[PDB]
C-alpha cells in the first residue's frame, strides 16, 4: 500500500479565536542512547601467522603496518572510557539518598538503586540489563568503568536530582524539598506555581503511573532496547567476519598455512604464503578501517548522551523536543549495557477549550495589554490567564499594562479595566 | 616497552608490548601403527606398462617408503611434482597414493601435467587442474623401440567426447566422425580409434619410447595410511609442544577432553576454519589441541624520568597459568595491591588502577569514583547562599590540522 | 507412483567435528519438498537411472532388499558394480558375474571388497570413480508414504573403484517397498549442535526464505 | 600539560607522517627496498615485476593514510563546529544551557586564539556560603493563600 | 557476468558480502535521515480556506 504520514487536521484558525488547555498530563518519554561500544585489540602477528617464524620473517618485509593496525585499535580501546567518563561523571561528589523517601507523593523507589539487587542497580535498571544480550590474537578488553561503577553514578546524578534540582550541576548541593523545587521547574515552562500546589497528589498519581508504565514497556518489549543491543550485534557480526576470513584461500592453494609450509619447500612457500599475508592483511585493514569509521558513531553518541546529560539532568532545557516531547520538567538518567537511558518527564497540555480573544483592551480611551497571558471571554464575560493553563483572573490595572490610545491596535475590544 | 615504542623515553602510562605463549617443550609424532614397504619399486622394476589407453593403477595403502632417493636415481630421466615438493615427501603421510603407469613417446609425456589438453590428456590419461602428486619418467628406447618398430605400444588417437579426471576406457569402438558406417573396419571419416608409435632406434630423443609412473597423492579427513621413513614418538599429554599427526603440525597443548566425536570424526576445527582437536591415530583418543594458552602483555610504567620501576599484566591470564594479584583484566605482576582507594593515575581495567607512591612502589588499587556526600533533605528546609564567587574556566578545543599534500607519483616512484 | 522428499537426505559432508554452529556448504543433496519415486519392493525392481548419484529408501518386513547393482549397462558385458549382504557382512564386486536378469533369488575379479516396519535409507555418489555409501535405518512411523522429519545419515563405506555409473537397479532374495530420488548440487546449511551432531539443515534454494 | 587537546593533533599528524616515511624502507617482498638498486641491478622485464611488488606495497601505504586523515579531518570538523557554536553562543550571546559554557552559572566569554585552536575563558557565577532556612510553599493570611 | 572470473572472486572470501552490506547500510540511513528531518510532525496539519 501507499503509506500514510499521518491522520490529517484542519486546525480551526480564525482572527478571533483561541484554544487554551484546561488540564495536563505528566508524560515521562523514555530515551536510550549508545556511550561506548566493544573494546578490541588484535596481535596482527599471531593473526596473520600463527607463530609460523616462516610467515613471522616475511611479515616484517611490510614494515609498519601490524603497529598502526594495533595502534588504531588501542585509540579506539582508550576513547571507549573516555566516552563512559563524559556521559557519567560530569558530578565529581558521589551523592546518596536521604533514608525516608518525604518527596511530596512521588514514587522513586523504582528508578533509585535497591539494596536486595547483589548488584545495586535500580529496578528499571535492570531490566535495561535483562533485555541486551576472538581466540586467534584478537582480544576483548573489558571497560575501566565496572557496571558496578556506574550504577553509583547513575545513583549520584539521580539522588542529586531529586534532592537539590539544578543547583549540584553549578555549585555545591543545596537542599530544597521536592514538591517546591516542582514549582520552580512549573515555573520555568510559563505555568503559575500555585497550578502545582492545588494539584499536587494529581501530579504525584500521574507521575507514579507513567514511572509504573515503563516497567510494563520495558517487561513486555524487548525490541525498546534497539539501538543498544544493534551496537552489541554489529561488533559481533564484525569479529565473526574477521575470524572467518582466516578460511580464505586468497588464491594459495590452502588457507591452513601449515599446509603450504608441510607440503611446499621454501622457494614456492613464499610466493603462496606472501598471498595469504596480502589477503589477511587486506582483511584486517578492513576491519579496523570500519572500526574506525563507527568509532565515530558512538563518540558523536557519546557527545550527544553527554550534552543531554548535562541539559536534562543537571537543569531544564528550553530547547524544544531536546530532553523528550511536551515541555521538558525534569529528567532522570538510568544505565543500560553500552549505553544510557534518561527517563524525561514533560508536562504536555490536554483538554482544550476554545475562547474569543482579543490583542488589546480599550478602557477610559487607552489601551490595556495583558502583563503576562492571554485575554480571553467565554462569549459575555472578559478575563485574562496565563498561556498555558486556564485560570480566568478578573481583568484589573495590576494584570495589566497601558500603551497608547485605542485607535491604532487592529481588533480591540470595548471592556471595563477594574482598579482596585 | 622501549623497543615497542622505538624510544628511549617511556612517559607514565600503560603499553600493549607483546604477547604470552607457553612454549613447545618438545616435538611429538604420530603417525598410524604401520609397517611394511610400499611397492613403487616393483612398478619400478616392471617388464612392460600397458598401451596408454589402457593406463595400469596401483593403489598404495598400509606401507612407508623413501622418497628422497628417487629424485636423485640415475634410473629417471624426469622427475616432477604438483601441490607438493619433491624434498618434502619424506615428512609427510597420506590416506591413500595411487600409482598410474604407460609408455608414450617423450614428445607426450608434457601432457602428463595438471589441467592439460591434446590427445593423452583428453583421451587416454586426463589428470585435474588441481592435481596434488608427482610424475617419475624414463626414456626406454633401450627396452620399448625396434628395427622396423615395435608396434605393440599404442594410443587413442580419437574419441566421440573427452575423458573426466582420471576416467579409464579401454573398447576400441570405431570412430565414426561421418556417414561411413563403421561396421567393425577403418574407412574415410571413420578413421580407426588408436595409433602405435611404432618406436624405431632411428626414432630423436623426444619422439623415443619413455616409460612413465604417476604417484597420485591424497590427504583426506579419513586417516593416513601411507608415510614417509620418520618414525612415531610417545605421546605426551596436557604440556605445550610442536604436534605432527600425519602431518597435520603446529605449535599447542595436546589437551585431553571429552569432546563427543561421532564414532566416524577423526579432526575437529575452530570457526577460524583451523584444527583445535584431533583423535591420535595409535592411542583412539580426543586430543584437544589447545594453542600455546595465549595472553597480550601489557606493561604499566611511571615514567623514565622517575623510575626504571615497572609492573606488567597478563590480559585473560589466571595468575596460577602464567607481588602478584588477580584483576579481572588479567594477571597484574610487580604491583602492590592496596585497599584504601584513591583518583585513578594509570588506567588498567575492571575499575583497578595504578600509581607510583610509598621508598616507592607501583601500586594497584580500586579507583575512587568521587568524595561520598548526603544531601540534607527534608520536606521543609532549604539551603540558601549567601555569597557568590565569580570562576573563570578555560575550555580548549582544536580547530584545524595540518595541511598537508603529498603528490603521489613523487612518493611511490620519485 | 510419487511421494515427496519432505527433510530427508541429508548425510555429513565430511569426517569433521563441527560443534554449536549454523556450518554451510554446496555439495550433492536431495532437494527438500521435491518429488520421488515410489514401488513395491516385488518382481517392480526395473533398471533404473543413477544420475550424478541416488537416495534410496525401503520399507521392509525382514530386509527382503538383498543388493543393488550399478554401472552403464547392468548385464556382465563390463564390468559392473555389485552390492549384496549375505546376513554376516555387505559383500561389494565389479565382476562380470551375471545375477538373475529375472531380478530376484529364491532362497572379471578386477575389485573386489568384504566387510514395511524396518525402514532402511541409503545415499550414493560417484566422485573420481569412487563409490561412496551413507545410510540409517529405523522403525517406520508410517506405512507407506516416506518420513517427514529430519534425519542424518551416517558415513559406511568409500571404495577406490575407478568405475563410471549411468544406470542401477536392486535384487531380492525370496523364500516391503522402496523409494528413488537423485541428487542435484545445493548449497545447504546445517545444524552442528554440541555434541558434534548435524540436528536440522536448510537447502537454501528450496524457497526464497530459504535464501 | 594542560593544551593536551592542541598539543595532541600536531602530534599524531606528525607521527602519521613519519610513520608514512618509514614505509619507504619497507622491502614489500621486492630485492630491495630502494627503487634505483631494482633499476640499477635488473634489465627491464625482471624490473618491472619487482617494482610492481614496490607499488602494490607504497599505494596500499598512501591509502592507508589518506583514508586515516578524512576519517581524523572528521573528528576535528566536529571540533571546529563544536567551537563555533561556543563562539556563537557563550561569546556572541550568555547560555542558558547547563555546563555548556562552562561549570556554574555562565555570565560571558571571551575567546583567545592558539595554534591549531581556540581556547575560551568562560566567566562563571558559583553560589558558595549556605545557610539553612525553614520553608514553605505558601502562606495563608486571612484564610487566602499568598505564593511568592 | 564471467562464471571464470566469479569462481576466482570465491576465493578472496567474505570481502563482497561486506561490501554489499556497507553499502546497504548507508542506503537505508538515507531514508532515516529524510525521517528524522521531516516526519517530526505526528498529525498533517493543514491551513484554514
Ligand atoms: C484532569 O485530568 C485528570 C485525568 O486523570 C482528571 O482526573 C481530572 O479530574 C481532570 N481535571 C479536571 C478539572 O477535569
Ligand atoms: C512505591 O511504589 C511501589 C511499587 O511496587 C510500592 O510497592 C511502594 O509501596 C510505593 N511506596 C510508597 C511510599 O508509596
Ligand atoms: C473549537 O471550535 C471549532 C469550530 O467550531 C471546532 O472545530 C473545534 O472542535 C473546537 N474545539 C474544542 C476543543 O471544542
Ligand atoms: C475577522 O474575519 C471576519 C470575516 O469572517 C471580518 O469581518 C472581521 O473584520 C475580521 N476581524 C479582524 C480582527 O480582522
Ligand atoms: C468603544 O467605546 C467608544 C466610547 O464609548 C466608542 O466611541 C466606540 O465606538 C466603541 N467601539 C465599538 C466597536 O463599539
Ligand atoms: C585461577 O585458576 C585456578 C586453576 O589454575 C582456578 O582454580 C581458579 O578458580 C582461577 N581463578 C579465577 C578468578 O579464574
Ligand atoms: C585488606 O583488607 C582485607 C579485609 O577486607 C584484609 O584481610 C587484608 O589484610 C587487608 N590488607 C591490608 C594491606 O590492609
Ligand atoms: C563574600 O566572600 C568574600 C570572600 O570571597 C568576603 O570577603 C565577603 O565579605 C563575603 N560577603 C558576605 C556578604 O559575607
Ligand atoms: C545544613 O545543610 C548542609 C548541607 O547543605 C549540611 O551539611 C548541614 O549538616 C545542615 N545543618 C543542619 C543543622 O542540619
Amino acid at each position: 500500500y501507499t503509506m500514510s504520514l499521518g491522520v490529517e487536521n484542519s486546525v480551526a484558525y480564525s482572527n478571533n479565536s483561541i484554544a487554551i488547555p484546561t488540564n495536563f498530563t505528566i508524560s515521562v518519554t523514555t530515551e536510550i542512547l549508545p556511550v561506548s561500544m566493544t573494546k578490541t585489540s588484535v596481535d596482527c602477528t599471531m593473526y596473520i601467522c600463527g607463530d609460523s617464524t616462516e610467515c613471522s620473517n616475511l611479515l616484517l618485509q611490510y614494515g609498519s603496518f601490524c603497529t598502526q593496525l594495533n595502534r588504531a585499535l588501542t585509540g579506539i580501546a582508550v576513547e571507549q572510557d573516555k566516552n563512559t567518563q563524559e556521559v557519567f561523571a560530569q558530578v565529581k561528589q558521589i551523592y546518596k539518598t536521604p533514608p525516608i523517601k518525604d518527596f511530596g507523593g512521588f514514587n522513586f523507589s523504582q528508578i533509585l538503586p535497591d539494596p536486595s539487587k547483589p548488584s545495586k542497580r535500580s529496578f528499571i535498571e535492570d531490566l535495561l540489563f535483562n533485555k541486551v544480550t576472538k581466540f586467534n590474537g584478537l582480544t576483548v578488553l573489558p571497560p575501566l568503568l565496572t557496571d558496578e561503577m556506574i550504577a553509583q553514578y547513575t545513583s549520584a546524578l539521580l539522588a542529586g536530582t531529586i534532592t537539590s534540582g539544578w543547583t549540584f550541576g553549578a555549585g555545591a548541593a543545596l537542599q530544597i524539598p521536592f514538591a517546591m523545587q516542582m514549582a520552580y521547574r512549573f515555573n520555568g515552562i510559563g505555568v503559575t506555581q500555585n497550578v502545582l500546589y492545588e494539584n499536587q497528589k494529581l501530579i504525584a498519581n500521574q507521575f507514579n503511573s507513567a514511572i509504573g508504565k515503563i516497567q510494563d514497556s520495558l517487561s513486555s518489549t524487548a525490541s525498546a532496547l534497539g539501538k543498544l543491543q544493534d551496537v552489541v550485534n554489529q561488533n559481533a557480526q564484525a569479529l565473526n567476519t574477521l575470524v572467518k576470513q582466516l578460511s580464505s584461500n586468497f588464491g594459495a592453494i590452502s588457507s591452513v598455512l601449515n599446509d603450504i609450509l608441510s607440503r611446499l619447500d621454501k622457494v614456492e612457500a613464499e610466493v603462496q604464503i606472501d598471498r595469504l599475508i596480502t589477503g589477511r592483511l587486506q582483511s584486517l585493514q578492513t576491519y579496523v578501517t570500519q572500526q574506525l569509521i563507527r568509532a565515530a558513531e558512538i563518540r558523536a553518541s557519546a557527545n550527544l548522551a553527554a550534552t543531554k546529560m548535562s541539559e536534562c539532568v543537571l537543569g531544564q532545557s528550553k530547547r524544544v523536543d531536546f530532553c523528550g516531547k511536551g515541555y521538558h520538567l525534569m529528567s532522570f538518567p538510568q544505565s543500560a549495557p553500552h549505553g544510557v537511558v534518561f527517563l524525561h518527564v514533560t508536562y504536555v497540555p490536554a483538554q482544550e477549550k476554545n475562547f474569543t480573544t482579543a490583542p488589546a483592551i480599550c478602557h477610559d480611551g487607552k489601551a490595556h495589554f495583558p502583563r503576562e497571558g492571554v485575554f480571553v471571554s467565554n462569549g459575555t464575560h472578559w478575563f485574562v490567564t496565563q498561556r498555558n493553563f486556564y485560570e480566568p483572573q478578573i481583568i484589573t490595572t495590576d494584570n495589566t499594562f497601558v500603551s497608547g490610545n485605542c485607535d491604532v491596535v487592529i481588533g480591540i475590544v470595548n471592556n471595563t479595566v477594574y482598579d482596585p | 616497552t622501549k623497543c615497542t615504542l622505538k624510544s628511549f623515553t617511556v612517559e607514565k602510562g600503560i603499553y600493549q608490548t607483546s604477547n604470552f605463549r607457553v612454549q613447545p617443550t618438545e616435538s611429538i609424532v604420530r603417525f598410524p601403527n604401520i609397517t611394511n614397504l610400499c611397492p613403487f619399486g616393483e612398478v619400478f622394476n616392471a617388464t612392460r606398462f600397458a598401451s596408454v589407453y589402457a593406463w595400469n593403477r596401483k593403489r598404495i595403502s598400509n606401507c612407508v617408503a623413501d622418497y628422497s632417493v628417487l629424485y636423485n636415481s640415475a634410473s629417471f630421466s624426469t622427475f616432477k611434482c604438483y601441490g607438493v615438493s619433491p624434498t618434502k615427501l619424506n615428512d609427510l603421510c597420506f590416506t591413500n597414493v595411487y600409482a598410474d603407469s604407460f609408455v608414450i613417446r617423450g614428445d607426450e609425456v608434457r601432457q602428463i601435467a595438471p589441467g592439460q589438453t591434446g590427445n593423452i590428456a583428453d583421451y587416454n590419461y586426463k589428470l585435474p587442474d588441481d592435481f596434488t602428486g608427482c610424475v617419475i619418467a624414463w626414456n626406454s628406447n633401450n627396452l620399448d623401440s625396434k628395427v622396423g618398430g615395435n608396434y605393440n605400444y599404442l594410443y587413442r588417437l580419437f574419441r566421440k567426447s573427452n575423458l573426466k579426471p582420471f576416467e579409464r576406457d579401454i573398447s576400441t569402438e570405431i570412430y565414426q566422425a561421418g556417414s561411413t558406417p563403421c561396421n567393425g573396419v577403418k574407412g574415410f571419416n571413420c578413421y580407426f580409434p588408436l595409433q602405435s608409435y611404432g618406436f624405431q632406434p632411428t626414432y630423436g630423443v623426444g619422439y623415443q619410447p619413455y616409460r612413465v609412473v604417476v604417484l597420485s597423492f591424497e590427504l583426506l579427513h579419513a586417516p593416513a595410511t601411507v608415510c614417509g621413513p620418520k618414525k612415531s614418538t610417545n605421546l605426551v599429554k596436557n604440556k605445550c609442544v610442536n604436534f605432527n599427526f600425519n602431518g597435520l603440525t603446529g605449535t599447542g597443548v595436546l589437551t585431553e577432553s571429552n569432546k563427543k566425536f561421532l564414532p566416524f570424526q577423526q579432526f575437529g576445527r575452530d570457526i577460524a576454519d583451523t584444527t583445535d582437536a584431533v583423535r591420535d591415530p595409535q592411542t583412539l583418543e580426543i586430543l584437544d589441541i589447545t594453542p600455546c594458552s595465549f595472553g597480550g602483555v601489557s606493561v604499566i610504567t611511571p615514567g623514565t624520568n622517575t623510575s626504571n620501576q615497572v609492573a606488567v599484566l597478563y590480559q585473560g591470564v589466571n595468575c596460577t597459568e602464567v607481588n602478584v594479584f588477580q584483576t579481572r583484566a588479567g594477571c597484574l605482576i610487580g604491583a602492590e595491591h592496596v585497599n584504601n582507594s584513591y583518583e585513578c593515575d594509570i588506567p588498567i581495567g575492571a575499575g583497578i588502577c595504578a600509581s607510583y607512591q610509598t621508598s616507592q612502589s607501583i601500586i594497584a588499587y580500586t579507583m575512587s569514583l568521587g568524595v561520598e556526600n548526603s544531601v540534607a533533605y527534608s520536606n521543609n528546609s532549604i539551603a540558601i547562599p549567601t555569597n557568590f564567587t565569580i570562576s573563570v574556566t578555560t575550555e580548549i578545543l582544536p580547530v584545524s590540522m595540518t595541511k598537508t599534500s603529498v603528490d603521489c607519483t613523487m612518493y611511490i616512484c620519485g | 507412483a510419487y511421494t515427496n522428499s519432505f527433510t530427508r537426505g541429508v548425510y555429513y559432508p565430511d569426517k569433521v567435528f563441527r560443534s554449536s554452529v549454523l556450518h554451510s556448504t554446496q555439495d550433492l543433496f536431495l532437494p527438500f519438498f521435491s518429488n520421488v519415486t515410489w514401488f513395491h519392493a516385488i518382481h517392480a525392481n526395473p533398471v533404473l537411472p543413477f544420475n550424478d548419484g541416488v537416495y534410496f529408501a525401503s520399507t521392509e518386513k525382514s530386509n527382503i532388499i538383498r543388493g543393488w547393482i550399478f554401472g552403464t549397462t547392468l548385464d556382465s558385458k563390463t564390468q559392473s558394480l555389485l552390492i549384496v549382504n549375505n546376513a554376516t557382512n555387505v559383500v561389494i564386486k565389479v565382476c562380470e558375474f551375471q545375477f538373475c536378469n529375472d531380478p530376484f533369488l529364491g532362497v572379471n575379479c578386477t575389485f573386489e571388497y568384504v566387510s514395511f516396519k524396518n525402514l532402511r535409507e541409503f545415499v550414493f555418489k560417484n566422485i573420481d570413480g569412487y563409490f561412496k555409501i551413507y545410510s540409517k535405518h529405523t522403525p517406520i512411523n508410517l506405512v507407506r508414504g516416506l518420513p517427514q522429519g529430519f534425519s542424518a545419515l551416517e558415513p559406511l563405506v568409500d571404495l577406490p573403484i575407478g568405475i563410471n555409473i549411468t544406470r542401477f537397479q536392486t535384487l531380492l532374495a525370496l523364500h516391503a517397498a522402496y523409494y528413488v530420488g537423485y541428487l542435484q548440487p545445493r548449497t545447504f546449511l546445517l545444524k552442528y549442535n554440541e555434541n558434534g551432531t548435524i540436528t536440522d539443515a536448510v537447502d537454501c534454494a528450496l524457497d526464497p526464505l530459504s535464501e
